[PDB]
């Protein structure tokens, strides 16, 4: 929709994003 | 901060995933480790 | 800058999270 | 916060689905 | 094409990265 | 919300493919373990 | 939590995996206990 | 929806074609 | 260059991470 | 539930293979102790 | 389901890799037990 | 508990392995002493 | 805590199997010293 | 909000998840 | 910056992305 | 469709990468199980 | 440091699980040498 | 109880080694007794 | 088509890179 | 089922092999207890 | 302390066999050596 | 280099991480392989 | 080139920092 | 440290098991002794 | 089809060395029983 | 082709990388398959 | 395909790695047998 | 560097584990050995 | 390269734990044997 | 059959050991009785 | 093949051991029958 | 080659400690053998 | 140096041992050469 | 090389024990021949 | 050839032992035979 709504989404995105690399680097033994 | 709001909703969406993890760790441990320390101390006693 | 830092804290605290459950689970396995 | 909410309910899915594999697979191969 | 297709994409190829990463993080035994 | 709807089709998705790994998983297992149990119960007849 | 569901799901599944465990535990303990005694005490026996 | 469901058609296709070596791999290993 | 031209890109780029995903998924042993 | 069906062909499996590995334990058995009784009394009888 | 294809082929193979394991435990395990009981009758047998 | 039933089984089966175990040693030992004892005083007398 | 409650459960199972281990030796110990004690002096004696 | 705004948070974006791959991969026995 | 600078620097991410997925997915033994 | 002419494009490419992954894998599975079973049947020929 | 809390709990939760795996090492290794060490000098001692 | 069976087999087998050892002894013991009986009388009478 | 056969390109120069090593290690060590 | 096949093969294997045993531990016996007698007789007649 | 009683019942068995033996060495040696002197006594008297 | 600029602020923020992993490395691998070589040298003294 | 440079350096970084802990680790374990 | 006071207390475990397997030898060897010598002295007096 | 190839490869392997096992396990148990057989009668003829 | 010139920069990084890696490789696999040599062969000379 | 070359450099690598691993095998495997073999016929040889 | 920190306290724990084991070793192998020899010598000189 | 400085601090952090290893190798494997050999001379010395 | 080859190997083998050792005790025995006999009869006839 | 080369040096090698082998029987077993031929003999004639 | 520098280096380890096992296998064989066949020829001439 | 010392005190208790060994010897050989010379010289006396 | 060193310590230590263990045989054995040799010698001359 | 060096120093050693071993049995012998034949000279002289 605008610049604004890209940006934020992104960086939602982003963040979920590296949680999850964090628990897979997390859980190897 | 966008970026700010965005890891304080992960954080509090964090807890909810450890505390999930955390209830079938718990359960799933106490059942492998036992069945192991049951095959050993039975083997023991021989 | 900001994005860097918040996306680099939420890695550091899926590591931490994370990391309590492994340690946790090899400790007990390893004691018995 | 719509698209974090729904794109961790994604993850937390995906590792439920799969962990209910993990479990059987290792409990069985222990049992034996 | 418009700001809004690319935003509905982006949308759907991230819950599509998040559950492959969550299917890696769940086989970790 | 355009989330919504893109978590409700995996959801659907999601559905089919656990379908699919539990089909291989249970006739993998039901090999590998029945061949562990084949090689360590005929050594214990010995 | 939308995946609430599938969490409770996982729960319900691991209560019912770990009594499928124990079960195959008890039988092939008891097999392999029992052969390895029964060789123990016929030796023993003359 | 077309780009959800291609994008998990092709982590599917790629799971498939895996393991099927994984599988042989395995099977194989514990055979001998 | 054009909106297209990077809705195009973005799509042939997120089919080819998830067949990479899917490898490590599967050599998950 | 495919857990299920693994866990009863798994069962099965397990079944099998201990009274096949029995039956086995007995022939073995019996002739090393057969063997054994048989040179202890032929020495003291002579 | 674009990829059903692929998972059709996954299932057409696995039996066929089943059946490659089950042949290869028979004789390895074969070959194994029976040097361990030439063995120990030629003993037992003095 | 499955242990403690398994465990408890396993002792009864033991046990019951002891009783026929002590009958075979009885009616060997019957047996060597007997013929020692028939040579010996057989000699001693005549 | 969900950690102190799997620590405290395993501790507990420990505590059972060690208990209950204990008694099968002690059974299983004294056949096989009382059948070699019985075996020994009955020679000595005849 | 603006294109520059986007290109630099894209950048920042993929230095951190190349990081969090590299750990990953790193973490391979 | 500019729509081309913004492709380019996407094919650029995008390469060494799945550069370090295949270490991951060839590191796994 | 643009995303069915890339996932059309990634079924070519995948098949290619496949059949390098097979033509590796038998090779060093057809190395690594013949020295697991060479020292393994030398320590069995004992 | 956004994260610099999570690392604090997690020390604080390592240190606590350090002790519960001494205590239960402790636990398993004094009965698996205790049970040892009397079937050893039980025999022995005759 | 495929144990209770064996047993009963092996303890069978055992009773009758003994019926062949008895008699096999009472001939042997038999003959030396004559033959010292003979050459101590004949001895005393010459 | 340009860009997915290039990004394949990278992901099969990657895993061969490091297959490289896997096999060495694994193959000397069960040598071993 | 080939795991079935196998435990009858192995099972076969065992017969014969007890069955050369049995023939082998009988010429060895015979020498023994005949050398034994032939001297002991010897003595007691001569 | 399981290991003390254990130990504890072992001596106490042990020293009732220990009773038995001596009242069984009693009667067979006063059976061979009332042979030997009255066969000694006799043959002196004549 | 906006790209310069972003990965020297991820040097130092990476030194902070890896700083937190070694201080929970350091004390882990010191609890492991300290019950490790604990049960290692009590089961040597034996 | 320079995100591609930046990038992959960013990469190498993070396999040098981990591989340490991984590297020692083994050694330790293998060593007792 | 855990690990030293483990330590202890298995070495004190092991002293009190070597005080009551003394104890059982001695009333073993006592009796082996005493029978071996009074069988022998009785024969060489009368 | 590339598995089948490695399959083929691996069993061929797989019979190689089964051949050879078995031809050294002749060599080397001829030797032991020899050895033994050849102390054994030795003394009894001496 | 942009997508070109990415993949021949990335070409020349990856050398550097692999590099890198076969430098650390080669070194760790020489310590730890020597300390893995020197601890079994020392076990064997035993 | 722009990363056939890779394909081609890892194939030429691995049948290298093959040669290099049966070469440390036989000398390893070897060893070992000669050494056990040594210890087994002297102490045969008596 | 806490690398070296790791290594001096996981060098600490093995000194002292090296200590308290030998310490274990020379009690438990003194009472074995002492029970052996008086067992020897008191029926050479009976 | 800027992560040149990273691979130079991996290189000379590598040499010092391969340092770290050798000598933890040779302190365990020392007790080790000595405690081991300890034994094995003891009980051949009687 | 490679056992039934060398279990006939090894059985013929015997037989040729007892046809050696039957001849050896032959001549041992007409000795030591021919001196015995020689003995008695001067000694009867003087 | 590299099995095949390493597998007919080890049966070699055997080979060469079982002869160096029979030549220490020979030598020990010739002293052992001739001293006690000796002693015996020397006792019957004188 | 890195590769062939690995290989080498552990060729070169592997060949030194061969011969240092061997080295240790002769002092320590020959001392058991040496000790075994002393007090087996000191009560033979005794 | 531990070992030395435990075997220091371990030859210091054998050679104790050896003490009480003579000891009883020279009573018990005393005793029975003394009714021996006794019997004899009453006997040759009258 | 600290292999080379600890290899040598390894031998170094072993020959001590060697020395160690033949005092202890010699200390044993002269025992066992003298007292054997006194109670033979002096029933054969008084 | 390692092994061909150790098996000819073992059989040095053994022939050494032999020689020493006809050594004693001779003086040995000669005693008692001595003793006996004086005895018997004396009595038939007077």
């Amino acid at each position: 929709a605008d610049f604004d709504t890209i940006y934020q989404a992104m960086i939602q995105i982003s963040v979920v994003l590296c949680f999850a690399l964090g628990i897979i680097a997390g859980g190897q033994r | 901060d966008p970026a700010k709001a965005a890891f304080n909703s992960l954080q509090a969406s964090a807890t909810e995933y450890i505390g999930y993890a955390w209830a079938m760790v718990v359960v799933i441990v106490g059942a492998t480790i036992g069945i192991k320390l049951f095959k050993k101390f039975t083997s023991k006693a021989s | 800058m900001s994005v860097l830092v918040y996306s680099f804290a939420s890695f550091v605290l899926g590591w931490c999270l994370r990391s309590g459950i492994t340690y946790f689970t090899r400790l007990m396995e390893t004691s018995s």
